[PDB]
């Protein structure tokens, strides 16, 4: 019957954080280097 | 029956039958787009000729 209404629930807390955020096409796209910042001296390869 | 499931299986085909009605309307609202496209392609000779 054309059913939407499943959930309306929380807009929950937010806040602002340095991140790498480009434009390509009309989707707007994080960017996000995983070598220094996750896998520093960790002697796990990167996948 | 007279119990609830006899009643929601009504309520079963009904929300089926919703969705039907929608969609056959839906198709000769689209269905008239197609056919525009096979009337300008019966005629439309190519550019080069």
């Amino acid at each position: 019957n054309r059913e939407t209404l499943d959930e309306l629930e929380s807009a929950p807390q937010t806040t602002r954080v340095r991140a790498d955020l480009v434009a390509i096409g009309d989707r707007l796209v994080f960017l996000e280097a995983l070598e220094r910042r996750i896998y520093a001296a960790t002697n796990v390869p990167y996948p | 029956d007279g119990t609830g499931i006899s009643l929601h299986r009504q309520l079963r085909a009904i929300q089926q039958l919703a969705r039907n009605v929608q969609a056959v309307l839906g198709a000769f609202e689209r269905g008239t787009a197609d056919q525009m496209l096979h009337v300008l392609l019966e005629k439309a000779p190519p550019l080069a000729l």
